[PDB]
């Protein structure tokens, strides 16, 4: 039982990740107050 | 449940200092710690003491070794218990085992 | 021109003590220091070790003497190196020269 066996290191080496997208293209968040969403756009093309 | 034993290990039984030295060993087995040894008759290398060659117990092994070990280290002095040191099975008499190392600095109790 | 290297002298090889002892001598001739000895089968006198007889190693003389000295002083214990101790030319095998002093308080490295 002479196994006192001190531990001294807690290395993780878990993961590698960085989004960059939410802070690059979607700097704005719009929470929903309703059940649905409504997104639209008007194109411009004229002779 | 997990009731095991942790036994204190003291090869020495007296205040006599024990001393070690090495010599080219011709071991032909897997000798563990605290094994008696003898000198060979023809090549006079070092081998495990079989217990049969009377009066030829040279020394007591210090650290385990094998064939790859060209030379072996062993105690040259000191006093040791009768039970702590393992013995060859051929050495099946207590008196022979006890007095085997008489005449050297190696002593047994 | 003349290149000489001073060398520290360490006849011993290990911290184990070397104990001297004086005994009646039957030395053949002038034997310098660090010389192995043996006991005569017949006269039981101390004569320089031949280098042939197995187990004849008993001790190593301390201070150089000759045949005119009735008593000789020699180390009965300790450890010494291989190259420093001079040997009779008979012991022409390094392993034998090493394990010549086995079984006693005299040890070699």
């Amino acid at each position: 039982m002479y196994t006192t066996a001190q531990l001294l290191a807690a290395n993780e080496q878990k993961f590698k990740f960085d989004p960059l997208f939410l802070r690059l293209f979607f700097r704005e968040s719009y929470p929903f107050t309703t059940e649905k969403v409504y997104l639209s756009q008007i194109p411009g093309l004229v002779n | 449940t997990s009731k095991e034993t942790f036994t204190h290990y003291q090869p020495q039984g007296n205040s006599d200092p024990a001393h070690t030295a090495t010599a080219p060993g011709g071991l032909s087995a897997k000798a563990p710690a605290m094994t008696p040894l003898m000198l060979d008759t023809s090549s006079r290398k070092l081998v495990a003491w079989d217990g049969t060659t009377d009066g030829a117990a040279v020394g007591i092994l210090a650290v385990a070794a094998d064939q790859t070990s060209t030379t072996l280290t062993f105690y040259k002095s000191g006093t040791f218990r009768y039970e702590d040191v393992l013995w060859p099975e051929a050495a099946s008499d207590e008196t022979k085992k006890r007095t085997a190392f008489a005449g050297t600095a190696i002593s047994i109790v």
